[PDB]
């Protein structure tokens, strides 16, 4: 009943990580 | 082996492919928003997919329409995440567009020598609002059957044509079973082609004119 | 009050429209709120708030005249086989927040649109539901999804009697034209006092035009203004809200997978990114 | 490090271009491997994911079926439409909201004809663009915003 | 029918874009040219 | 709130983790 | 000798010219084509369902001040008003709004039917009192006849405004 | 009702700095 | 200090091989998405409209060596033969052919069914006599039960051919 | 005027298009029976705009389809027209089509440089066959009803995969609505863009390296 | 005089095209004007006008409705399936002509491969062709033929 | 004989799958052709030709047992409301050709299948229908296309009697199996002739066997071959086609726009042949 | 009652104006 | 068949006509 | 029913020839 | 259904191809060559 909660920051935490990744990729703006 | 990569080679000089990609620099004012575009199409290929994907269950026959859309959520196997994601990125797409106009825009990437470029864009635009607002009734719905009410009647306002705009448009004088039936051939037949003709000249100038400068 | 809603309307509280019958007899409007959470999961018990919001230091008109405090109704209508929560279930300081309520289905079957109240207004200011979720591995025909859930909540009585006529927490015209000759003021050995006023001159002229206890008059002495008027002022401090509200009704499992899928992409843009650097690195001896 | 690659000035044919408006790509970081294979994947599968991601925590509605004779209260487009039907219905004219949404596009394509006098592209260095965007973007949102809203706490958008 | 979490994806990028767009045309139109035009 | 601002700062910390590492071991066996 | 521009701008015209006729021909009745079928091509009151309100039992069940639904002609939805010493009102007043055509509800309070679409409101039998609704609800004639209802086009004019009817 | 739009708004756009920052410092723990 | 071809196979190998993990995931759900829905999910014959023949004015109007059919199970049509002293034959004969599948007919001349679609024929209870078709024709068990007829799998042998039933 | 041709000649360099067609030539080996190939694409042209006409009156669902075949022969204007000439020119084009087999077999145009264009060309067959028989049996009729009924069950001689693919084909294990609803998305937006990516090769290779040579 | 343009043999380029099996379309009528331009829209134009010519004087027929429990006998498909179908229905083995149905198309394919061996295009240069060719082609129209009859004057298309 | 088809079978002749009913009696299968125009224009007579050839100079058995000449019957079904011409309009040679024949309904309303026989077969080789076309401008379902005709023809005597009883243009099987006794010959003082014959020995075997008039019989004496045999030999010289064709009802306005856009065509065909003539001319001033 | 013939010879003209426009127009095979 | 083969005659015919006059009309006021 | 087939084969071959000769004797009345 | 009328188009063309097909590759391989390969 919070699965449901690690559940929304999953999404939360590609999102960032994507970014982060981008950046990190490619010296990034 | 008896070497695969020259026998394209040969015939048809399929080099010139790669010697045609790796030639290619991206310059430094080129900044993550400079991604916009891509997504926006990456976005639509997601669309694509899951679109045709229902045209494997979907209805659009005002007694089916709706009922099937309920057998896709409910029944058909990942019925829901096919249909949820068609959903969501419908609206990642209408946004990232909206975004990269924002870089365009504010970086005059559509200035001088690229014209052409921007004024497609606009037509890609307007083609996507139109999956929009079709794909949003084939559901056939209450909130789905009122937006065709509503927009049909826009056209009517114009004066000479307008009226015979809106019979086109409807298929009749009143929404019904013809306007399900030209909504679909739309959203699905028609829009499609549309689209892909005129993001084909939006990729093949910029691909010709290469980014537009810094800043 | 909801019970009527129910006798006068029996198959559904709502039309077509999204209206809610209430509406019809309840004239004012204030607004009501509803939270539940974005998420249950299923076989839970979950609280939904009702909210019905009015400024409890006021006082509106009674049957009679007096000047009494005021209650709240409201008929809630969660989605397919939510019902209340059964008690040994409900746990603890919600049983506490609960109170002391009714919780009446609108129908015989239909445990999932309830009926609530009147209860009295100020402790009642916002209502909680305890409320269980269906269960779609062992109820076969309730799936995982998103779905409505819609209140109307109304608070302070109403315009119309379910007989269909007027109650007195409105306000009078004055039915035809003319010069106004009679404040008079009755109370007879029962059902109390009773203004009775009246018009003319004209053409015809002569109508009369009771008019209960508990509004005001503002329209005084003289007079003639027209075809059915301001004579009363508002009684009404009352009235009805309505609030629409999704909730997703979600299969722990496809969260499990989607987590997994997730960090199972994380890793591979990492992956690549590392390689990238690799690359980056093979490339400076490539400059030089 | 990054990986670069310098203008080369000296070519005769890439001046030309950037004489032209454009040798633009022929400097930097080169697309290959680079930027296309090891950075594209990220940005794509990124991309994915929080779509994925959003449709499983917050899935699609089916909603009530369609009735010929209700209109349901409550009826709004999706909202990359609010904007223009905000317009549409502030406007007692019907004939004129029409043409006012219609504008969006032709507009639209009016602008790099029009901001071509001249030729800078950061908005830093032109300030007349920067206003009339900005004003815009700006007014678009309020005028969104807008329906959100009932009749007419509206415009006011309730305060005032 | 209104869509809320969608509603708030929306502004928050719109907002955070607007903003690191502007952000860049100034980082460059600051730190100017590099390389020669 | 409380709950994801946890579970939020250690998931990413975590990976934050595994990217930091793994550059290191890829470094030094010297894969970069 | 060798033919000069002008002439070649002939010979252009000509065969260039008699293409264009190939391509319209063919053109033509494909469009025709997508302009759908005139239904209007070469009467009486329908139910939510779909059946002919028989007027004894629809005098009886609904009240007096009711107004109800009821597909009029072109089978737009059309009120049909219960009047207050209850046979029916001659004319019916067809429900859609003059706006883009939400389908518009009687607000029994405040006596005056309003658009939950953009806004416009109309009074107790037509007359269109806010917009963005330029003109006001259509109306028509209904009869008891048979003991169904029997719709008809009202003809004549606008009996709330004085001159034409702006539908017909 | 009206505070999930609040906080999807809110880090829509915070977590975009987040992300930024974070891969801007892992930038450093290796050297641009 | 510049790392080995073998080096970068490596670190390919391993972003490349975990993007295939990604790709494979997203492709699965969609395999599944386009395998229809299982009907065997978690009885009564049937008329050309889809009406439960009821066994008495079937028995009644039909002859003695007639053959007609109904929706059998998977609501295949199956023909129910009216047996030459009549109540109902045991068994019912699945109508399909058992090459590509048209529905075939009792030839009554030569008793015999043909496949009109590339030839094959069977004899008077199934048994497979010309071909493109291998097996012969499917059967069930008939019962009158409640007078509707009750058609039932069909599991024991080949009462035709000895050994197992092809299809079941 | 304030020159036009220029405006695009500047930004998009519209010459090299003109340059690049104008300056290719025909040799003499290149006799009539070299049109088989743009015949049997005017045909499918001819087939995809009459198709597309259609589908804003077909319904394809199994109470409508046929009726609405008749809607359109009968009632639409122009119904009998079009419809009519969907059904000549498919067979002008899988006609036309054996024929440029034949000019190319027998000018072995197939030959080295070109092994990929006969290669594509076949899938391009292929394709259109299959525009063929799903077409055919939209119309729900008698005859097109059974053609669904024997081609689905074809795939079930195969041993492993067979029944599973047959499955895919109709939908479930027996022709019904799924089939019509299959077949539709099949003919009218899968065939389609698979006929047109591969056109695209087959015209592409073809362009790149001109005509075969002379006997 | 037709209109015309001889290879120039003098250059390396076009001669080191000619070489790989191309030049081709470097020598010879122009194909502007000349053939696009003018021929074109005339065979384009015709096949249209035959088209529309056969669609008018025999249009479509609508058979029947579909009937789940009749198969018509009489039933054939489309007419370039007829070969197949005839296969098919002369090989008892159900397995078997699928194959032999699928060997059509790869079997298509083998075909530049196997006929590479040598290189002329002209068949009376390439006897062995030229004959299993024809021999071919005419099986497949005898075995066409055979569908229009019945099942068995059907092979020995009824003379033997 | 078609009435009987009528007669057994009320509301059609012919079965889902297109068979035709008739051919459930008479067994034989001979060809039948059926020819009418492509085109017929509106409100048209036109001749429909019935083919049904049999070789005129051999004859069949009869009831009894004589050996008599022999009859097609026959039922056509054209396309909606077609219909026998009405007689003042068929005109003159057509009328002789049709000679004498009978052109009945298959039931009152249905104009447009007619049965026609028993015809004799000698004249009746051929046998022609004066047809009239609809008129697609003045019956208001009735449109302009191409439609079916459907013939099922049939000449010489049948196998069953439509009261379910075998005829003797058939051949008796032999109904057990074993050892035969007796080749008797009745002929009582009515119905006539008639070979007695039956078998045994074996397992219960005393079944009794008899078989019309007129079949052979080429089963001799002694004898014992098996479950219902050879006995008779095949009286029946008999039986029936079925043919099937397509019809267009053609709208002359059609085919007159079709002509002038067909004008339109090859003129503009000339004309740019014609332009690329005078191209291939300013041309020749440019190699030189 | 041919118009009807009129009719198809229509077809075959255009058929073989067709091919002898085009042979004519590129001095044909 | 024989009115076809005439009408069909006159048709080219006449077609043919136009070809060939029209090409004279067209070669002697010198177009061609 | 089998002369139309007769007919339309019949044509589809000859009539070819006709054009062709036909066009080629245009050719002539011009000359190449 | 069977469909004569298009059976003729087809074995008419077919032929009338296989026919001018051939008889080109001859008129062909006889003039040989020109302009040099
Ligand atoms: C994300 C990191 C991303 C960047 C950055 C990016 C850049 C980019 C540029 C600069 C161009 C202009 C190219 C040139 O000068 O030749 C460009 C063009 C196209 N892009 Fe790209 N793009 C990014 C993301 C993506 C993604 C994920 C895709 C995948 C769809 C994509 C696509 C395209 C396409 C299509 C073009 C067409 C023009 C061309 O020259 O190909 N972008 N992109
Ligand atoms: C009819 C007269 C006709 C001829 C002749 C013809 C020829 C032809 C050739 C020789 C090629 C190879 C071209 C080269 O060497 O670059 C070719 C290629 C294509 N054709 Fe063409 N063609 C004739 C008719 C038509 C018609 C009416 C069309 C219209 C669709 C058409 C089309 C095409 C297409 C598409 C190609 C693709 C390859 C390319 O180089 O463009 N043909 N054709
Ligand atoms: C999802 C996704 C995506 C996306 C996106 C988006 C949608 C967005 C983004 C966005 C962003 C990315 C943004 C940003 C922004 C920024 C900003 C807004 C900034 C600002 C700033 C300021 C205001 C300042 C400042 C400063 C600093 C910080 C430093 C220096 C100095 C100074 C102090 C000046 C991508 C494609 C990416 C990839 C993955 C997926």
């Amino acid at each position: 009943m919070e699965i449901d909660v690690l559940g929304w920051v999953a999404l939360l935490v590609v999102f960032t990580w994507s970014i982060a990744m981008v950046v990190w990729g490619r010296n990034g703006l | 082996m008896a070497n695969v990569y020259d026998w394209f080679q040969e015939r048809l000089e399929i080099q010139a492919l790669a010697d045609d990609v790796t030639s290619k620099y991206v310059p430094p004012h080129v900044n993550i928003f400079y991604c916009l575009g891509g997504i926006t199409l990456t976005c639509f290929l997601i669309q694509f997919a899951t679109g045709f994907a229902m045209t494997f269950y979907y209805k659009p026959t005002v007694t089916e329409a709706y009922a099937s859309v309920q057998y896709i959520m409910n029944e058909v196997s990942f019925g829901w995440l096919i249909r949820s994601i068609h959903r969501w990125s419908a609206s990642m797409m209408v946004l990232m567009m909206i975004l990269h106009v924002f870089r365009v825009y504010l970086t005059g990437g559509f200035k001088k020598p690229r014209e052409l470029t921007w004024i497609s864009g606009v037509i890609l635009a307007v083609i996507t609002v139109s999956f929009g607002v079709t794909g949003y009734s084939l559901p056939w719905d209450q909130v789905g059957y009122w937006a065709v009410k509503i927009v049909s009647g826009v056209p009517e306002a114009i004066p000479v044509v307008g009226v015979l705009i809106s019979d086109l448009l409807r298929g009749g004088s009143s929404v019904g079973q013809a306007t399900l039936t030209r909504y679909y051939s739309a959203h699905t037949f028609v829009l499609p082609w549309l689209i892909a003709v005129f993001m084909l000249l939006h990729f093949l100038m910029i691909r010709k004119q290469g980014i537009s400068g810094p800043l | 009050y909801p019970f009527w809603a129910q006798q006068t309307y029996p198959p559904t509280p709502r039309e077509p429209t999204g209206r809610i019958v209430c509406a019809n007899c309840h004239l004012a409007a204030k607004p009501a709120e509803v939270e539940v959470p974005q998420s249950v999961l299923p076989d839970t018990v979950f609280k939904a708030v009702v909210k019905i919001p009015y400024d409890t230091k006021l006082q509106q008109v009674a049957a009679d005249g007096s000047k009494v405090g005021l209650n709240v109704g409201a008929v809630l209508m969660l989605p397919e086989g939510f019902k209340i929560a059964p008690e040994e279930r409900i746990p603890e300081e919600l049983k506490k927040e609960v109170g002391d309520v009714y919780f009446q289905p609108y129908k015989e079957g239909q445990d999932n649109v309830l009926l609530v109240g009147p209860l009295p207004g100020e402790q009642y200011q916002e209502i909680v539901f305890p409320v269980l979720s269906p269960n779609p591995t062992t109820d076969k025909n309730i799936h995982f999804g998103k779905y409505a859930i819609h209140l109307g909540a109304n608070r302070g009585r109403g315009q119309i009697y379910p007989t269909g006529e007027k109650s007195n927490n409105n306000v009078f015209t004055a039915s035809a034209t003319g010069t106004i000759t009679k404040i008079a003021k009755e109370e007879d050995e029962y059902g109390n006092v009773k203004y009775q006023v009246s018009i003319q001159t004209d053409s015809g002229k002569t109508v009369v035009d009771t008019i209960p206890a508990g509004p005001e008059l503002i329209v005084s002495e003289g007079q003639a203004v027209k075809a059915g008027e301001a004579l009363t002022n508002n009684p009404n401090v009352g009235g009805f809200g309505q609030d629409d509200t999704e909730i997703v009704l979600q299969d722990p499992n496809r969260v499990k997978w989607m987590i997994a899928f997730i960090c199972l992409v994380m890793l591979a843009q990492l992956m690549l990114i590392l390689k990238k650097k690799q690359v980056e690195k093979v490339q400076a001896a490539e400059m030089n | 490090m990054a990986t670069l690659k310098k203008p080369d000035l000296s070519d005769p044919k890439l001046r030309a271009k950037l004489a032209k408006g454009m040798g633009h790509n022929y400097y930097g970081e080169p697309a290959w491997p680079n930027d296309l294979l090891y950075v594209f994947p990220v940005v794509i599968m990124g991309t994915f994911a929080c779509i994925v991601a959003l449709s499983v925590l917050d899935p699609a509605m089916v909603g009530e079926p369609a009735d010929p004779f209700a209109t349901p209260l409550e009826i709004l487009p999706e909202w990359y439409l609010y904007p223009v039907f905000q317009i549409l219905r502030s406007v007692p004219n019907k004939l004129l909201g029409v043409l006012l949404m219609a504008s969006v596009p032709l507009g639209l394509i009016l602008v790099p004809f029009i901001e071509n006098v001249n030729k800078f592209q950061n908005p830093f260095r032109r300030p007349v663009a920067t206003t009339i965007f900005l004003f815009g973007t700006l007014v678009t949102i309020w005028l969104g915003i807008g329906a959100t809203f009932p009749l007419d706490k509206t415009l006011t958008l309730g305060l005032f | 029918m209104v869509e809320p979490l969608l509603d708030g994806l929306v502004l928050g990028l719109v907002f955070a874009t607007l903003g690191g767009l502007f952000y860049a045309a100034y980082q460059q139109y600051k730190r100017p040219n590099e390389l020669g035009g | 709130m409380i709950l994801g601002a946890v579970f939020y700062i250690v998931f990413i910390a975590l990976f934050f983790g595994i990217a930091v590492g793994i550059i290191f071991a890829i470094k030094s066996i010297k894969l970069i | 000798d060798v033919p000069d521009m002008g002439r070649r701008q002939f010979m252009n015209l000509l065969a260039f010219g008699t293409v264009t006729g190939v391509a319209l021909g063919a053109l033509y009745p494909l469009v025709k084509y997508f302009i759908p079928p005139s239904g209007g091509a070469v009467t009486t009151a329908k139910d939510k369902l779909g059946n002919n309100v028989k007027v004894s039992k629809f005098l009886e069940s609904h009240n007096a001040g009711d107004r109800v639904l009821v597909q009029g002609l072109k089978g737009d939805p059309t009120y049909i008003v219960v009047e207050s010493k209850e046979a029916i009102r001659d004319y019916g007043i067809n429900a859609v709004c003059t706006h883009l055509g939400c389908v518009v509800p009687w607000n029994a309070a405040e006596n005056k039917f309003k658009c939950p679409c953009h806004g416009s409101q109309y009074d107790e039998t037509g007359k269109v009192i806010r917009g963005p609704a330029p003109l006001s609800l259509a109306l028509c004639h209904a009869t008891v006849q048979d003991d169904n209802i029997v719709l008809t086009p009202w003809t004549e004019t606008d009996f709330r405004t004085g001159e034409k009817p702006w539908w017909v | 009702m009206t505070e999930e739009m609040l906080y999807a708004a809110l880090l829509s756009f915070g977590l975009i700095f987040v992300g930024w920052g974070l891969g801007v410092l892992l930038l450093k723990i290796q050297g641009a």
